[PDB]
């Protein structure tokens, strides 16, 4: 029949990122050596990767003093860093670094003399390879000058010393054309872009911005996120944070977060705190500044509690993502559906099929599935056993017709059903 | 499917009287998810369109005079106007916003209380232009009135004639708050011609006489 | 602005099939959603559809076997197919723009009325109304017609504060009604006072200057 | 949001002694997760604008004198002034810390003294302003304690009411007195018009109308 | 050290725009927020917003965004700009400071500015001199007719300060007017010349009047 591809490290599941670490545990504990405590809680969103935030030594815009060979000595020492990629293969849990150079100055890149730039970094490919660390991240590669020509030999590198190895670039500019101009030879790395940045005033775009881009791509692997180093709720109402995660897990791609998202961390209405990096709000002993903004519900210690929060169906979304084999690497078959709404299949030829149906409206749209187009290897059945509903209020576990389903205003769907075929 | 009815049918109400009106829903319109409530108001003066007035119960549309401040949660609505003015006479209806088949209300009749004017009564005889046709109808004007409550009756040369009778009433005005009312009695050629006078009686509540402007054929 | 334009109302026999347009200006079309409504006068108002800028319809379930919603994207107008038409289809449509998915309906049309009998189109007869023996009032009298919409507008607008049309009332297949403008007396017999009856489903527009009675 | 409702609108009490400013709110101040709750306490010196006193609902600010210092937990606080000095006299604020929206209000200390006859002064108008054809003879009332006076003008012993404007001052800082200005405002045809023009003290301290006047031809 | 001071147009019409800058003389800006507070004058306290130290501003929740305060450390320069003033906000406009994160407001600035909307043009003042006519002998002196509140008037600038009052200005013919009192000792005021110093700086007029002893 079918003869599986093979599996890389990333696709099985979430990324995550960290800018500022000494926002992330908490105050005083700014050591890369502190977050051992937290790796166990990053274990339980199970996700299958992060990258940590920019470590190497840097005064801010000067050229001859900026290494990226040796760890600033506000976050600890080297060897503190080798305790940390040991420890964190406990939980099977990779580890990513920045390498943009400048990350205090405006412009990331330095675009006075660029290529002794590049050229300190292509010596700063090796030495971390040579560290056991896996993955490294570069942003705002439009600031720099001819990105496409220096994309080359830092994906040929990391791909030198081995083959489980990642290289993931950002951008800004949301033009489809700027973005598959440099996925056109450069294929085996992952980007993140604002391309879904712009909403068109509560998603009236987001079921063209998808299956544009889906199709345009060629079938490859690509990596689903908002923006490059931004938080997801800098961009959304607070009313939709329930029906990305449900898209960003389901769709064919590698989820990047942020950190706190998991919460829904609100940047805005937290006075003191910058637009880049709020602190993460384990209990109420996080923000002492102010005991008034902080609430009981925005922090872990209140949502991990409630089974109706969103950590909590994001621990029961990222553990459907990286288990069941279909939501893995499967295929993608966006049927046609009613107005204001958006809805797709995922098939594996004998393993379980998810249905997705999602509601960017504002009212209670009944679904019009509307879909006669799809083979016959996968297709419709009449009932589907209800995985999952980001809204509380019905089963969970019944079956239901699909023609009479009259969705909930802002409710998205997890369907599964058997291949019974 | 969601019902929405409709309590008040109509209203006589004064000139700066704070109009409250309500309607009543089947199920809560009241998503605990959003904690918003869903309903609007729309307003149609006779002869347009209606228009939108409030859209998720409390906040206002562009372009509005504030006297309209609607309110209410839960099961039960209120539209609750401050004063009225000349022109608020309309239809009122009530409207779910959170549902598949979106379900409007019932309606409403807002008309204006005011003081008792009498009419000025005006009787045109048939034109030449339908006299030519062999056609006849004497048309007998009510104007600027009050009191809806109104007895036309018309004579024949004195002798009373009861019917072919038509009558027009019209809405409510839109400055005055009067309304108004023509009769008009379509007779034959000869029919007109065999007889004389006419007579179109107007009795009204404001006064006891008559207010009867008539005419003769050879007048 | 939001402006809707229409094609007023239109007549077609019965059991038919017929395009009642809605052409809309001052805003790009496919940045929103246009929704129809029904009415029949002295009765209630009824949603029944609603189309979008991808021509997909979510049609209500009632009125769900006898609709058919289109759209044409290109000269900005939204359409409607009626069809299987029975008597009580007599009503009113309003073309109703609304925010894109939020069911707010804010800007509507004028509105269009539309009539299934197969009684023909006529012709209005025009009567005007000279006095008898200071404000006094004049009046234009219109018989015999059945296309529905008349709006009769004096000295084309030129007069326009107490002007009172007052409503049709039908009779023997035809509908008939009364202007009526008071009018102050130095103007009638030294003034342009000419009533102009516009009728746009029979295309005619007929004006008619009231001479002094002998 | 909360709000702060201080309980006295004023307060009078001589010095020396011992007073009492509370502040009413809402919320628990407690920050529960520390022990501290989240408060401040301000003096507004008139004309100046205030400094601090207190942080943390019971501390002091560095150069702040301890006959003041703050108790109370929770919701409802006083301060407490273990004894009052002259130079206190002052605005007293409630504001806030632990919600974003932060104020309250203030309130207003007033001290009680021993009373003080007046001192009159009087001031016929200058050689610049009857020049400008204005005419406003003008009257000073240095120099007393017991707040309520009535000053009287009067034209030729007939009382006149009419084209006067009176403005107090504050309790002084050093001596907690007051002063009063009255400023008759008249054309220079009515002040050339008459003689004798005259300033009246109606006062708590004495019965008797401490007079000063002065005739026109002089 | 911590030290402030404002710059304030003193009286714009109504509906029309404001622009107070706040030149913090001293200390850095990058380590300490600054907020701003107003105060109708009699009246309580009402926050505006703050300006952090990253460039976060934040705004009252009874107007989000009436208000537009921006913060540049180029010449240590703190903007404020206010759009559709009314009569209802006639209020000392100043300058703040916090305590290094949380709201502990640690200085203000002791001035202020005394801001008032009007439709009426600001007028120079008239200043008169007043020595008694027919031990302590007590001394006077007015100033007259101007619309905003500002002017202050010190005696040998500022020499004697003690024995001297000011009394507040009334509004009357649209002319807010006052006069300040001074107890001067008889050993002084025909020998020692006595100097009546008017200082209005929205009119931005200094006249100095030496108080002659009458005749
Ligand atoms: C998206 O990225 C572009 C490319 O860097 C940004 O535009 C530049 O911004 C820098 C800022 O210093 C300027 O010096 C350049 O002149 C800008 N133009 C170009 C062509 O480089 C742009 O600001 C970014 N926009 C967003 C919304 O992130
Ligand atoms: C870079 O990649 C190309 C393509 O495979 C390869 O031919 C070349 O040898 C690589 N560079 C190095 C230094 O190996
Ligand atoms: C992708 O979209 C373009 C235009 O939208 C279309 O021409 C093309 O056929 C699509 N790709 C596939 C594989 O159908
Ligand atoms: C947490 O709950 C409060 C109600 O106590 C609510 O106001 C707030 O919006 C909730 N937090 C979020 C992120 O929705």
């Amino acid at each position: 029949c079918r003869e599986l591809p093979a599996q890389k490290w990333w696709h099985t599941g979430a990324l995550y990122r960290i800018g500022d670490l000494q926002a992330f545990q908490g105050h005083g504990a700014g050591n890369l050596a502190g977050l051992k405590g937290r790796l166990d809680y990053l274990s339980s969103l199970k996700v299958k990767g992060l990258v940590l935030g920019p470590i190497h030594k840097n005064q801010k815009d000067d050229v001859a003093q900026t290494d990226l060979l040796q760890i600033d000595p506000n976050f600890g020492s080297k060897e503190d860093f080798d305790s940390l990629l040991q420890s964190a293969k406990k939980k099977s849990i990779r580890v990513i670094l920045d390498l943009t150079p400048n990350y205090r100055g405006e412009n990331s890149w330095f675009s006075t003399q660029v290529d002794t730039v590049a050229t300190k970094v292509k010596d700063a490919l090796e030495f971390w390879l040579q560290a056991g660390v896996d993955g490294f991240q570069v942003r705002d590669i439009e600031n720099l000058k001819d990105a496409s020509s220096f994309l080359a030999e830092w994906q040929n590198i990391t791909k030198g010393f081995s083959e489980d190895r990642l290289l993931i670039a950002g951008t800004n500019s949301s033009d489809l054309q700027q973005i598959l101009s440099l996925l056109e030879s450069n294929k085996d790395l992952l980007l993140t872009s604002s391309y879904l940045s712009d909403s068109g005033s509560t998603g009236e775009h987001t079921k063209s911005l998808v299956t544009q881009y889906l199709n345009a791509t060629g079938n490859r692997w690509c990596s689903w996120s908002l923006s490059q180093a931004r938080l997801l709720t800098s961009f959304l109402p607070a009313q939709l944070l329930r029906l990305y995660q449900l898209m960003l897990f389901t769709l064919p791609g590698t989820p990047v977060f942020s950190y706190g998202d998991e919460i829904g961390l609100d940047a805005a209405a937290l006075p003191g705190q910058p637009m880049e990096a709020p602190v993460m709000l384990w209990d109420e002993s996080s923000f002492p500044d102010i005991p008034g903004a902080v609430s009981a519900n925005m922090t872990v210690k209140g949502q991990s509690e409630d089974p109706g929060s969103l950590l909590s169906l994001f621990r029961r979304l990222s553990d459907q993502r990286s288990k069941e084999r279909s939501l893995l690497h499967g295929d993608f078959h966006a049927f046609s559906a009613g107005p204001g709404l958006f809805s797709y299949i995922r098939h594996w030829d004998q393993n379980e099929r998810f249905l997705v149906v999602l509601n960017f409206g504002d009212v209670g749209l009944s679904a019009g599935l509307q879909a006669s187009d799809l083979p016959a290897s996968a297709s419709l059945p009449a009932k589907a056993d209800l995985l999952l509903s980001t809204q509380p209020g019905r089963e969970e576990g019944s079956p239901l017709e699909l023609e009479r389903l009259k969705l909930e205003p802002h409710e998205g769907l997890l369907l599964r059903f058997p291949y019974a075929a | 499917d969601i019902v929405m009815s409709q309590s008040p049918s109509s209203l006589v109400v004064s000139v700066g009287e704070k109009v409250t009106m309500s309607c009543x829903x089947x199920x809560x319109x009241x998503x605990x998810x959003x904690x918003x409530x869903x309903x609007x108001w729309y307003q149609q003066k006779p002869g347009q369109s209606p228009k939108l007035l409030i859209y998720x119960x409390x906040x206002x549309x562009x372009g509005v005079p504030d006297r309209f401040t609607g309110s209410g949660s839960g099961t039960d609505f209120t539209l609750t106007i401050s004063s009225v003015k000349a022109e608020d006479l309309a239809v009122y209806y009530c409207x779910x916003x959170x549902x598949x088949x979106x379900x409007f209300g019932g309606g409403t009749k807002l008309e204006i209380k005011r003081a008792d004017a009498a009419p000025t009564v005006s009787i045109f005889p048939p034109s030449s232009e339908q006299l030519t046709s062999g056609g006849a109808s004497v048309v007998c004007f009510l104007n600027n009135f009050y009191p809806k409550d109104i007895n036309v009756k018309w004579k024949i040369d004195g002798s009373e004639r009861q019917n072919g009778v038509l009558n027009s009433w019209t809405d409510q005005d839109s400055k005055d708050s009067t309304y108004s009312m023509s009769s008009t009695l379509t007779l034959t050629k000869d029919e007109y011609e065999r007889h004389n006078s006419y007579t179109c009686e107007a009795t009204h509540k404001t006064s006891t006489s008559p207010i009867v402007k008539s005419f003769n054929r050879n007048e | 602005q939001v402006q809707l334009k229409e094609s007023g109302p239109g007549l077609v026999a019965p059991s038919q099939s017929l395009s009642i347009t809605c052409t809309v200006s001052g805003f790009p079309l496919t940045x929103x959603x246009x929704x129809w409504v029904r009415q029949p006068p002295g009765k209630g108002l009824e949603w029944l559809g609603x189309x979008x800028x991808x021509x997909x319809x979510x049609x209500x379930x009632x009125x769900x076997x006898r609709l058919s919603i289109s759209k044409d994207n290109s000269k900005s107008q939204v359409f409607l197919k009626m069809n299987s038409l029975q008597t009580d289809d007599t009503a009113r449509y309003y073309c109703a723009r609304x925010x894109x998915x939020x069911x707010x309906x804010x800007x509507w049309g004028q509105g269009t009325s539309v009539t299934v009998s197969s009684a023909k189109t006529t012709p209005p007869s025009v009567y005007p109304l000279a006095p008898g023996s200071s404000m006094v009032t004049l009046g234009c009298l219109v018989k015999g017609y059945f296309p529905e919409p008349v709006t009769v507008t004096w000295n084309s607008g030129s007069l326009s504060s107490g002007v009172h049309t007052f409503p049709a009332v039908l009779q023997s297949d035809l509908y008939t009604l009364s202007s009526s403008v008071t009018v102050p007396s130095s103007t009638w017999p030294s003034e342009t006072v000419t009533c102009n009856v516009a009728h746009p489903a029979s295309s005619t527009k007929v004006d008619k200057k009231i001479v002094p009675r002998d």
